[PDB]
């Protein structure tokens, strides 16, 4: 018989081009091709679809990327008319980040790999490196959790120190103030950010960056393709690190690659026993074709036809797998690409790469800033809390022994009331705690100011109903939340506390 | 006048629902229910799409409730992609089966007459705490919304001072015969009394069968299943033993008129309070087929004043997704006779059960104390 | 046999019948899901062989 393929196309010449490329694969029952040019809008799109269906409905219906960036509002409806009665639906060129569902697409095959192979790539060059601590940080919501949720699933893997994370931020895509999370990005310990915003969110996030000069030959960057555009590059200072995959804007290798697929799925699904053609017919055709599921099962199982992207595999996602990408870098405002990464081979390009800042080495690991915030509580026997003289000194007192009390001056929340709280004159405090920090400060030599906390709470799991999620507030809160560095607060031990933070030793019973 | 449209498919509801303006609640002189309550027989997707069009073209459209019979989630898909296209909101007044949980997007919220399935499963653990067994096992396939179900249910453990042990959580999927040699194992070494699972209903009838293969029955392993992968069509297969357990919409409590007309006085509050405040009137362009038209996707979203509004003096509020806001679902139990049986109701987040102990199937003595 | 055998829960288990009779038997057991990993098995040679 005849399966003729009904195919949409944006361009009448790639229309012209995919009835050459099925007329040529022909050669290898026989294969017709039916094609229909893009609407404007998703209803007379899904108009024309349905007319399509009534005149073949044998087909597995493919899609390409528009001119218009949006690459979303035509394959949408074409899948959803076809998934009314479980037609699968082929896509060439999109951003498969919000593709990739089963659950809202039946059955969709992503010639081009989503931002998930970005971070695994991410990861793979962080491994390389040695790099054990990264800043990571997303904008989009439905993309960036989703890399963001790939990139803790590869962390989640080796059940050296091993790179399972610093700090992960989340932001807005129409911010313009993400210097609020900058300031926090720079006061923690290594200088390696990777982010995945959109056009403008890297644009200003490259503004601000340059305002406050994040690139002091130790600030290692990892930028994906979305973020690699000229609007973009008209902020963007040198020495970052692009990203770009193989057969980007190749239309017709895309069209050639999804005609040759399609032709082993046709040679392969009618070998098998029982074929229920899908009826010729949108309306009144509310049933399923039983050459739905099992056309699916057996163009995943182990269905791999030639084409231009290699030894194409499509894993457990509906996913093109093996994937090429181009390993770029801005030197000096030219995308050179250092190496080539293709499924496992990390390969570079042996070329001399210079990293952001005219450093001309790798720069190394975290900065170990010696200076700490600690936080503690009012306590009378561990630690005391006195008001300052006029000059901001206080009272050198003395014991028995005649010795000095060696007190400190902590900044703290601590001389107002929670009726009316306010910054406050850092007031001057000492105890037995505080000799302690002393000791341990004259043994490993540190740079330390202590304060204390906003409304004392030793700790708290207070959770809620509002949002789902349980957070520590107070002391251990301001510990987690990484403006505090160690408690030295008289705070007892449990197994509650030990989940989050780990203890040490005691000093006490 | 407000514009409002019944759209029935498949079966047939003409009732009284004229009685909407004999009412007299509308204390605004500036809406009007103006409903049409259109019918039709076919259901293909194009047709829909083009009696909706027509329908929003012959008069000012602001709100449609909608019927069926089907059992599809093309029918939220559609709503979905009208609602992100033409950006009209529609009402699934128990929709057939379109009040069902489903995923959308950022388009116009369409409200579905079906709770969460974390509300699902916080009424299931209230009726095991009613039982007192606080044991149970998690068992599911490879289905979509397993991650959030099971990340909800462990989150309801962690929120309590009772000693919830979930003895083992299964991913599973139905792919080949080892796989199913797997399962069974792991099956083997459940040793829980308590299943939760969530699939369809032909997985279920295949699951069913190979844990009464392995030998999983009614004697002392219960089940609970949410109705939203199960359905209540009325024909329990022979798989399914006497022992389930699940919670469903009122269908059977809250009649389709008193829904349907829950819905259009949530529109009809709704679309009052939005242009009483706002005091602008939108103006529907029903083209269909003019894209210069998409400019009027620039006033505040109708989807924000619509989830926060009430109606009939009871709380009919909307979540973010579209769910409901309002309790009295039923807690449905199919007895030995292969019939679904009424005997719990979930109404205002309280457990009514009866009976004072689960009718379970000699050795069940009382005794007396002082 | 296959619902007692699932209430069994019992790392030790003896048997004596046929060797055709002790294939069938282990066959139902590593369906059911019992195998060598923690559940062990004392049948005699007598009917073993």
């Amino acid at each position: 018989k005849i399966v003729n393929i009904g195919a949409v196309l944006s361009t009448r010449k790639h229309e012209q081009m995919f009835r050459e490329a099925v007329n040529q694969a022909n050669k290898r029952i026989q294969l017709q091709a039916t094609s229909v040019t893009h609407k404007p809008n998703a209803i007379q799109m899904a108009l024309s679809v349905c007319e399509d269906l009534i005149s073949s409905q044998v087909y597995a219906i493919l899609v390409s990327h528009p001119p218009t960036p949006n690459d979303h509002f035509t394959p949408t409806p074409v899948s959803y008319t076809a998934g009314f009665y479980r037609i699968p639906v082929l896509g060439l060129t999109t951003r498969m980040s919000i593709y990739s569902d089963k659950s809202i697409h039946l059955s969709f095959l992503r010639t081009v790999p989503p931002y998930s192979h970005q971070s695994s790539v991410w990861f793979e060059m962080m491994r390389v490196y040695n790099w054990n601590h990264i800043i990571l940080l997303v904008s989009d919501d439905h993309e960036g959790r989703a890399a963001q949720k790939r990139l803790e699933t590869l962390l989640e893997e080796r059940e050296k120190r091993g790179p399972k994370a610093e700090k992960v931020l989340q932001f807005d895509p129409g911010t313009k103030n993400v210097t609020a999370l900058l300031m926090e990005a720079r006061e923690l310990e290594a200088r390696v950010i990777i982010l995945s915003a959109s056009e403008d969110d890297a644009a200003t996030v490259y503004r601000a960056a340059a305002m406050l000069d994040m690139t002091g030959s130790g600030y290692v960057w990892l930028v994906g393709e979305r973020e690699i555009s000229g609007n973009a590059l008209r902020y963007a200072p040198d020495g970052i690190i692009g990203l770009q995959l193989i057969n980007g804007k190749n239309e017709s290798a895309h069209i050639s690659d999804a005609v040759g697929v399609v032709a082993q799925a046709v040679h392969e699904l009618l070998e098998k026993e029982n074929i229920t053609d899908p009826p010729r017919g949108c309306v009144g055709n509310t049933n399923i074709w039983k050459t739905g599921p099992l056309f699916k099962r057996v163009l995943m199982s182990s269905k791999y036809a030639d084409g231009v992207t290699g030894r194409v595999e499509f894993n457990e996602d509906g996913d093109r797998k093996f994937a090429q990408y181009s390993i770029m870098n801005l030197q000096n405002r030219k995308l050179v690409q250092v190496g080539i990464y293709n499924g496992t081979h990390v390969i570079p390009n042996d070329r001399k790469i210079i990293w952001p800042g005219g450093e001309t080495e790798k720069p190394r690991g975290y900065q170990m800033s010696t200076r700490l915030k600690i936080v503690t509580i009012h306590q009378e026997p561990f630690v005391y809390v006195k008001p300052t003289m006029s000059d901001g000194t206080c009272k050198e007192e003395f014991t028995v022994n005649g010795d000095p009390v060696k007190k400190v001056i902590c900044t703290g929340p601590n001389d107002t009331s929670p009726g009316s709280p306010r910054h406050t004159v850092p007031q001057c405090c000492y105890g037995f705690c505080i000799d302690l920090l002393i000791k341990l400060a004259r043994t490993m030599q540190f740079t330390y100011e202590v304060h204390l906390v906003a409304d004392g709470k030793f700790g708290t799991q207070e959770r809620v109903q509002n949002s789902n999620k349980k957070e520590w507030n107070g002391m251990m809160g301001e510990l987690l939340s990484g403006q505090a560095d160690m408690i030295v607060a008289p705070l007892t031990i449990n197994n509650e506390r030990a989940q989050y933070i780990e203890f040490s030793k005691p000093f006490k019973y | 006048s407000i514009g409002i449209a019944v759209i029935l498919v498949g079966t047939s509801d003409e009732v009284a629902i004229k009685d909407a303006h004999e009412k007299d609640d509308f204390h605004h002189l500036s809406v009007v229910p103006r409903v049409e309550l259109v019918a039709m027989n076919e259901t293909d997707p194009k047709s829909i799409i083009t009696r909706i069009c027509d329908l929003m073209s012959d008069r000012k459209i602001q709100g449609v409730v909608f019927a069926d019979d089907t059992d599809q989630e093309a029918i939220a898909q559609i709503l979905d992609f009208i609602s992100a296209q033409t950006l009209t909101p529609i009402l699934g007044i128990h929709g057939g089966s379109s009040m069902i949980m489903a995923d959308k997007d950022e388009s116009s919220m369409f409200f579905q007459f079906g709770p969460s399935i974390e509300q699902q499963a916080s009424v299931m653990l209230n009726i095991m705490e009613e039982y007192d067994w606080y044991i149970f096992s998690i068992v599911t396939t490879y289905f979509p919304g397993y991650q959030d179900f099971v990340n909800k249910i462990r989150s309801t453990i962690e929120n309590s001072f009772v000693g919830w042990e979930l003895e083992e959580v299964l991913l599973l999927d139905m792919s080949l015969d080892d796989g199913d040699s797997k399962i069974q194992n792991q099956l083997k070494k459940l040793q829980s009394p308590i299943i939760l699972l969530y699939c369809t209903k032909e997985e279920a009838t295949y699951i069913f069968e190979v844990a009464n293969s392995v030998g999983l029955t009614g004697y002392g392993y219960t089940w609970i299943v949410p109705s939203l992968v199960a359905g209540d069509t009325d024909t329990v297969p022979s798989e399914f033993p006497t022992g389930l357990i699940s919670v469903s919409y009122d269908e059977w409590d809250y009649g389709l008129p008193a829904r349907v007309r829950d819905g259009i006085a949530i529109i009809t509050t709704a679309a009052s309070d939005m242009l009483s405040e706002h005091s602008f009137i939108p103006e529907p362009k029903s083209s269909c087929y003019n894209t210069h038209e998409k400019r009027i996707y620039q006033s505040n979203m109708l989807n924000r004043y619509l989830i926060n509004v009430t109606f009939e003096g009871r709380d009919l509020s909307f979540s973010e997704d579209g769910y409901q806001m309002h309790p009295k679902l039923v807690i449905i139990l199919l007895n030995k006779e292969r019939k679904w049986e009424r005997v719990g109701k979930w109404k205002d987040k309280s457990l009514q059960m009866k009976y004072y102990v689960w009718p379970r199937m000699d050795d069940h003595l009382s005794i007396v104390t002082l």
